[PDB]
């Protein structure tokens, strides 16, 4: 066992484009079926959320790897450690925590929307995320607006998710909202004025609701920030 | 400074072996290899390519173009590991690399910081990892004297 997961790390450490084939047939034969959930786990947690650099290259990997089930895993992985750290305690101090959250939702934008596939509520309710974040305080808008930033980040390069999508539209109008608030820090107005502008979007051309003034419904969210 | 540095000690003949091993517990993003000649350099980045490392390599009887090139090929991740010597890293600042392996340990204080300064990027935290001989005592102890710090050993887990 141990052999094997040295051998996993080797290969995802000297992993390149130019060797992706070789590297892939030499995992396949390497990590048997039963071995593929340590491997989506090893996968995400101390690569995915740390190497942001390589995030395009791993998700090559996968689109050559081709096995379905590892890639549902890897998907569930993701959105496991990521709800570990929208459930931890914040602080604006904890950079360290905060940018894995952000590297995390880079991802989960690049092996979902920009392969057209959807963020489903079940897994993740981003709008419902922000308007808790919004009830519970700064400390939560500072971890959870960047993230859903990095998210977003990718629906511009969906044919599916790219604006008008109601969905990805639903989402930039809350941020719309969140935008107009007299305490919203100078920096998470900028991080959402980045987004727009990441998305080819006039933030003034955006439809802020009243969300945030709807204070039954953000009352009783279901909630993930706990 | 900035980065957690530690040592192992090894003999010349079983480097090649803890390598394998490093490269095979560590998390690399990317890492740069350092050899204390072109010879070695060369040497060690042909056989480690033949088992299957992803690595580029520099060094001393190279036009500087080409050097260029290389480390131009290797900030845009073409390769993950770059084998290099002393000379001609100044200045080079590649903030994927995580890792400093001082293969060969150096002999100066000055060339030390220079090697383990490219694993070290504000708000990145890199690692130094020191293949010591026996052979090498004594400039590890100069170097710890002259930079007033103790080079620890490899974690048990490693």
């Amino acid at each position: 066992e141990e052999n094997i997961q040295e051998k996993i790390a080797f290969i995802f450490n000297n992993l390149s484009q130019s060797n992706m084939t070789q590297k892939v047939e030499e995992l396949k034969e390497t990590v048997k079926e039963e071995f593929m959930p340590w491997v989506s786990q090893y996968l995400v947690m101390k690569r995915v959320s740390i190497e942001p650099n390589f995030h395009s290259l791993y998700s090559n990997f996968l689109d050559t790897l081709k096995n379905p089930e590892f890639n549902k895993m890897v998907l569930n992985e993701t959105y496991r450690n990521i709800k570990v750290l929208l459930t931890s305690d914040k602080a604006a101090a904890n950079f360290s925590d905060r940018s894995l959250l952000k590297n995390l939702g880079h991802w989960l934008g690049m092996i979902t929307l920009a392969k057209n596939k959807p963020i489903l509520h079940t897994d993740l309710d981003v709008k419902s995320l922000l308007l808790e974040a919004y009830v519970k305080g700064q400390q939560e808008l500072l971890y959870v607006v960047p993230f859903v930033a990095k998210v977003l980040e990718s629906s511009i390069r969906s044919v599916v998710f790219r604006p008008p999508n109601p969905w990805t539209m639903a989402i930039m109008n809350v941020l719309a909202e969140l935008h107009q608030e007299h305490d919203l820090k100078l920096n998470l107005k900028f991080e959402i004025e980045v987004l727009c502008k990441n998305l080819a979007l006039d933030i003034n051309e955006l439809k802020p609701g009243n969300l945030l003034k709807d204070k039954d419904r953000l009352k009783n969210l279901d909630e993930q920030l706990s | 400074k900035g980065v957690t540095q530690y040592y192992a000690y090894v003999t010349e003949r079983q480097k090649v072996h803890c390598l394998n091993t490093l490269f095979s517990r560590l998390q690399i993003n990317q890492s740069i290899i350092f050899c204390n000649s072109s010879q070695r350099v060369e040497l060690l980045a042909k056989k480690i390519s033949q088992l299957g490392y992803s690595c580029f390599y520099i060094h001393a009887k190279m036009r500087q173009e080409h050097r260029n090139r290389v480390f131009h090929d290797f900030r845009n991740g073409l390769c993950r590991n770059l084998v290099c010597t002393d000379l001609f890293t100044r200045g080079i600042d590649i903030q994927a690399v995580n890792v400093v392996i001082n293969f060969d340990f150096p002999k100066l204080a000055e060339t030390y910081l220079h090697r383990i300064g490219r694993s070290g990027r504000f708000g990145h935290l890199g690692l130094a990892i020191n293949l010591i001989t026996y052979d090498d005592r004594f400039n590890l102890k100069s170097i710890e004297e002259q930079l007033g710090t103790e080079i620890k050993p490899i974690p048990s887990n490693i």
